[PDB]
């Protein structure tokens, strides 16, 4: 089998100089006059990504200072002038042979270079909020190094575009509105909305300019309370599900009762076994009010063991809604 | 007054790259500096770079590993970016904006603003995604599946290539158009490569697993000659251990329709941690449907149940199949429920 | 041309910032013609903005750091021209060691030129 063997195995290169990578294969590569010969750029966490086919024949978007060399035995891969971006590891592949083979990789790291200062991480809290006009409402904005007071404010509305409110964490900016205030220095910092109006509805974010890159908040969305979903009265179809066979094979029975599609929320379930009242053996799940009819459904599921199961014989779920004129109970024998 | 007018949106391909302007009036463009701004609906602002329309200077985030470039014409005082090799994840709202000064950088401040360009960054053609475990105990068995779109898998050849974590790629085999298999020498005693052309669907399966065996499996398509490997899948992290694992898969059981509304579910019990994702009938019933939010069990387990009301009439004519996926521990079963 | 001097050094307490603490040969601390002056503060300024437009103490580390060390350098590149216009030849020695830091020798020359400009105002 061809062996390919890559030198050097690490290299430290500084930005802007010149990068030269060795690839010796145990066999020739070349067949028909053509040396199957390919080389790979791989980025952390990244798949191999085509930099250079047949020896030398740069991939479609492969910059020009990417070049490789070579026939049957000895190849080079160069990288001239370096750059930041290039910072990867490195890989020759043959497909001269049957069974294709891999070299061991060269890795390309950047030297003499002033490190890495960590960028300013900016946290909005809290994510979102439900407000009513009149309203006071502050929001917090917190930095993980000193920013001094260079913050400033924005209020982006749904579709529109970043709106300047508040530049060195207190300044209003011209035309903004009085009711809008900042304040913070270091590391903590707040903006407040007095006497909230229809129009300060949107999605608030913070930026620090203490240092490059200039970084922003998550945001904070403001959402308006509604008069809330106004339905009137419908009562839940209710349904009753025996464990199935498949479950009992594996040692456990659990019943389900549904409740669906009902309005208003308030509603009481009761698991009945040989018409014995359960209690701390069942667990409600409720769904969000429904987008269409305003309703909401429920489960609840009555969870006991294949032995305990097997010696009752009906199983029953009794619902109390408002929209029952009296109790609905949904039973099944086992 | 002080404007700046950006250009309209840009839909573009892979790898195509892109450049957008912002034109300014209304005052001395050369006073200050402009900065472009990204804007993703998950993510919210990032600052791309900026620009100083007196020189030409230019600073730009690291994370635009040279992706960005940003010129001026002062000419007709106007901002460009150049994005190249884009990507979907370049796909957002990039807006312009100048750094307005006073009392020589005492104050300086974003503004003014553009009103924002949308970058569509459009989706590969050819893809390849990974499907396997994480967790695999030592002499056990991993299975993985290539899922194969944009190209006929009776034409292509795929290759298996593994690569152990802080180590090199290993080429562990192919298949070809066409048929043919090959192997590598040391691995050929385990190794066994499969494809279901129909399914545009191409499988591993190595026998006998031992704790070497933890690398990121990756399937990769050869392209036109020299049949080299063009394009790659993200890969899947398969880990050899006796570890204990850390994460269970769910058990899906039926909630069978009752002997003129009807209902039937699936209960999806005993699976860690959230979340588990229910269709039905691969995304075509929706409506009814109602998966209801997981239960924390005194197991430490969680438990859900997904329903549906469907006509009575169509129980036993119409076919009803939930569709469970429970992504950390890539469990993914289909279950039927059907009248009893 | 000394109109035009005392209209750069107009905005002088502006440009006091993070770089002007470094030092600078005091020209001024050791008596010799107009001309010579201006030739050797023309010399130090030049020496200076040459020396650290790309020295990491003048840049800082914070954004307003960054454009203030910029404003700075355009600053001096521009008050070294008005200074040049007025010291005729390009030869003299700077025969003295005397350090000062660079807003001292600023506020020094500024009261300098605004001597001179009051001198020739009736």
């Amino acid at each position: 089998d061809i062996v390919l063997t890559q030198s050097p195995a690490s290299l430290a290169v500084s930005l802007g100089q010149r990068a030269t990578i060795s690839c010796r294969a145990s066999e020739s590569v070349d067949s028909y006059g053509q040396s199957y010969m390919h080389w790979y750029q791989q980025k952390a966490g990244q798949p191999p990504k085509l930099l250079i086919y047949l020896a030398s024949n740069l991939e479609s978007g492969v910059p020009a200072r990417f070049s490789g060399s070579g026939s049957r035995t000895d190849f080079t891969l160069t990288i001239d002038p370096v750059q930041a971006e290039d910072a990867a590891t490195y890989y020759c592949q043959q497909n001269a042979e049957d069974s294709r083979t891999f070299g061991g990789g060269t890795k390309l790291e950047i030297k003499g270079q002033p490190k890495a200062a960590p960028d300013i991480q900016m946290t909005q809290s809290p994510a979102s909020l439900s407000v009513s006009v009149g309203d006071t409402i502050t929001l917090t904005c917190h930095a993980s190094q000193n920013i001094d007071v260079w913050l400033s404010w924005f209020q982006q509305k749904p579709g529109n575009i970043p709106k300047l409110l508040i530049y060195k964490a207190s300044n209003l900016h011209t035309g903004v509105p009085s009711r809008f205030s900042g304040s913070g220095s270091g590391t903590g910092f707040t903006l407040t909305i007095s006497s909230l109006q229809p129009e300060d509805i949107a999605t608030y974010y913070c930026q620090q300019a203490h240092s490059y890159p200039f970084t922003f908040g998550g945001g904070t969305k403001l959402e308006i309370k509604t008069k809330g979903p106004s339905r009137t009265v419908a009562a839940p179809s209710v349904f009753i599900f025996p464990p199935s066979d498949e479950q009992l094979k594996s040692g456990t029975a659990s019943v389900v009762c549904l409740l669906n599609n009902f309005y208003p929320r308030e509603a009481k379930v009761q698991w009945k076994v040989d018409n014995a009242l359960q209690s701390g053996n069942s667990q409600e799940s409720v769904t969000e009010q429904d987008s269409k009819d305003s309703t909401y459904s429920l489960s609840s599921t009555l969870t006991l063991s294949k032995a305990d199961y097997e010696k009752h014989k009906v199983y029953a779920c009794e619902v109390t809604h408002q929209g029952l004129s009296s109790p609905v109970t949904m039973s099944f024998n086992r | 007054a002080v404007q700046l007018q950006q250009s309209g949106p840009e839909l573009v391909k892979p790898g195509a790259s892109v450049k957008i302007s912002c034109k300014a009036s209304g005052y001395s463009f050369t006073s200050y500096w402009i900065h472009w701004i990204k804007q993703r609906p998950g993510q919210g602002l990032e600052w791309i770079g900026m620009i100083d329309p007196s020189d030409g200077e230019t600073r730009l985030n690291q994370r635009f590993q040279g992706r960005a470039t940003l010129t001026v014409d002062e000419s007709t005082s106007t901002a460009y970016m150049q994005l190249r090799s884009p990507t979907s994840e370049d796909s957002a709202v990039y807006y312009c904006t100048r750094l307005k000064e006073y009392g020589n950088y005492d104050s300086f401040y974003f503004d003014v603003w553009g009103a924002g360009t949308l970058v569509t960054v459009s989706s590969s053609e050819v893809q390849l995604k990974e499907s396997g475990p994480g967790l695999v105990a030592p002499g056990g068995s991993l299975s993985i599946t290539c899922t194969v779109s944009g190209f006929s898998l009776t034409d292509s050849s795929i290759n298996w290539v593994r690569q152990p974590p802080g180590k090199g790629l290993e080429w562990l085999g192919m298949i070809w158009g066409d048929g043919r298999i090959d192997y590598a020498d040391a691995l050929k005693s385990r190794l066994s490569i499969s494809k279901d052309s129909s399914k545009s669907q191409v499988f591993l399966e190595m026998t006998s697993l031992r704790t070497d065996d933890t690398a990121t499996y990756y399937c990769a398509r050869d392209g036109y000659f020299p049949y080299a490997m063009d394009f790659w899948g993200q890969g899947t992290s398969v880990t050899v251990s006796s570890r204990t694992s850390a994460t269970k898969g769910p058990s899906v059981f039926p909630l069978a329709p009752s002997s003129g509304t009807a209902a039937l579910g699936c209960l999806v019990k005993d699976y860690f941690p959230e979340p588990v994702t229910v269709s039905w009938n691969s995304g075509a019933l929706t409506s009814g449907v109602h998966t209801f939010p997981a239960v924390l069990q005194s197991s430490g387990l969680y438990s859900l149940s997904s329903v549906v009301t469907v006509p009575s009439s169509s129980l036993g004519t119409q076919t009803y199949i939930c569709n469970v996926n429970h992504k950390p521990s890539n469990t993914k079963v289909d279950k039927k429920v059907e009248p009893k | 041309t000394l109109q035009e001097i005392i209209k750069t050094l107009n905005s002088l307490t502006e440009q006091k910032t993070l770089c002007t603490e470094l030092t600078v040969t005091d020209i001024f601390a050791a008596n010799t013609t107009e001309k010579e002056t201006f030739c050797r503060a023309a010399t130090v300024l030049r020496q200076f903005y040459s020396h650290h437009e790309k020295d990491t103490r003048c840049l800082g580390a914070t954004a307003q750091q960054f454009h203030r060390h910029k404003q700075l350098i355009r600053f001096l590149k521009r008050l070294d021209r008005n200074l040049w216009g007025l010291a005729g030849l390009n030869s003299c020695p700077v025969k003295e060691a005397n350090q000062s830091t660079l807003e001292n020798f600023l506020e020094r020359l500024k009261t300098i030129m605004r001597e001179k400009y009051s001198k020739c105002s009736s």
